[PDB]
């Protein structure tokens, strides 16, 4: 018996896992001055 | 470690490769070895052997394509998947196709050809993505200089294959799991807001406004900082975070090395020579006292003076009683100090200079 | 014949999307007298 | 004489690649003023 055909493709790929949550941003500078 | 659907492995254990074409980004020579080391890292923990036919049909046929290339799975262009491997098998079977439309590099810039390779050439053994997230096979481009093989791929790659007939035998490093008892640290800062305990070239953040630990490799933001970190503190006034590394240390604003570093202890900060490196470090809250930890030893550094403060070689048996000889890593969070040695954790309060509560070093974390 | 070629591989899976910003650091402390 | 049937489907296509590392945040507000210096 003659061999048979090539099967379809494989299921889709799985998507790509998301990202690691950026790192917090600089603390902001001190407060103006007091008033005398 | 995950073994592929199917269990397609190599009946032949003396394979042949070949690199069809090349990049026009590396010298045929740096790719050619790029190439070399990478089969090696693989046959180095297995019976495995990879010969490089220069011409006709090798078992691994390597090449360099864009976007379509009549194979099913097209490239993305710049970013994203760099590269794509066919499980074991004749034809198209145990192929590698890297997306040309990347930067392939022999250094640290993006996409270093050989870190890329020795993941691609896993799923061409036999390999699929593990779940475990300090293997090199785990679905994610990291690097920091250093490219091996992780404990878990060396026992993925020996479930297929068996070992390596080299007498001495091949090890990996162990990725760490947060709730796990015995679980030890290098290092913990309090980059801003958040805290970081560090464990060889991985880290565990804790984030106040999230319920979960992250681990990681350390890389993820800092790829230029050195494998396995001995101490670490976070200085506020200027929005840093020094790491220290035996005799020098690294300084870190946010996600960027700055300019100049490493840079040597002796210099910077004035210890003696005879230290040989730090152990651990916390700076006050906001009095810019930073204490590094030698041994039983301690020093005091006033960060606005830039110089280390009046004789303070003291031992910290005594300003610090009870907490012990040693402290693998320490750090201040709400006006209290927490040492960190062995598996115990120290709530001490330097207000009274007492240990308030002993507890778990991974206590901090959701177990 | 033959029940015949496995078949090739599916296409491969998206790339994940970018990670999530992080937070706006902490304010800045009060400032001085 | 006859030709065989069709072989089975194909693996899955492999996962993605992961995502990248997000941006870190922007800084934060200026402090609050200070007190009152000389009278
Ligand atoms: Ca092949
Ligand atoms: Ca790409
Ligand atoms: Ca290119
Ligand atoms: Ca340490
Ligand atoms: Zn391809
Ligand atoms: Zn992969």
């Amino acid at each position: 018996g003659p061999p048979g055909p090539p099967g379809p493709p494989g299921p889709q790929g799985l998507a790509g896992q998301r990202g690691i949550v950026g790192l917090p941003g600089q603390r902001g500078e001190r407060g103006p001055p007091g008033p005398p | 470690f995950v073994l592929t659907e199917g269990n397609p492995r190599w009946e032949q254990t003396h394979l042949t490769y070949r690199i069809e074409n090349y990049t026009p980004d590396l010298p045929r020579a740096d790719v050619d070895h790029a190439i070399e080391k990478a089969f090696q890292l693989w046959s180095n923990v297995t019976p495995l052997t990879f010969t490089k036919v220069s011409e006709g049909q090798a078992d691994i046929m390597i090449s360099f394509v864009r976007g379509d290339h009549r194979d099913n799975s097209p490239f993305d262009g710049p970013g994203g998947n760099l590269a794509h491997a066919f499980q074991p098998g004749p034809g198209i079977g145990g192929d590698a196709h890297f997306d040309e439309d990347e930067r392939w590099t022999n250094n640290f810039r993006e996409y270093n050809l050989h870190r890329v390779a020795a993941h691609a050439l896993g799923h061409s053994l036999g390999l699929s993505h593990s779940t475990d997230i300090g293997a090199l096979m785990y679905p994610s481009y990291t690097f920091s200089g250093d490219v091996q093989l992780a404990q878990d791929d060396i026992d993925g790659i020996q479930a297929i294959y068996g070992r390596s007939q080299n007498p001495v035998q091949p090890i990996g490093p162990q990725t760490p799991k947060a709730c796990d008892s015995k679980l030890t640290f290098d290092a913990i800062t309090t980059i801003r807001g958040e805290v970081m305990f560090f464990k060889d070239r991985f880290y565990m953040r804790t984030n106040p406004f999230y319920p979960e630990v992250e681990l990681n490799f350390i890389s993820v933001f800092w790829p230029q900082l050195p494998n396995g970190l001995e101490a670490a503190y976070e200085f506020a006034d200027r929005d840093e975070v020094r790491f220290f590394k035996g005799n020098k240390y690294w300084a870190v604003q946010g996600q960027n090395v700055l300019h100049g570093y490493p840079k040597d202890i002796y210099s910077s900060f004035g210890f003696p020579r005879t230290v040989k490196h730090i152990d651990a470090a916390l700076s006050e809250e906001n009095t810019g006292k930073t204490y590094f930890f030698v041994a039983n030893k301690y020093w005091r550094y006033d960060e606005y003076k830039r110089s280390m403060d009046p004789g303070y070689p003291k031992m910290i048996a005594h300003d610090f009683p009870g907490i012990g000889h040693k402290v693998d890593a320490v750090f201040m969070k709400d006006g209290f100090f927490y040492f960190f040695h062995g598996t115990r954790q120290y709530k001490f309060d330097p207000k009274t200079k007492r240990i308030l509560t002993l507890q778990k070093a991974n206590s901090w974390f959701n177990c």
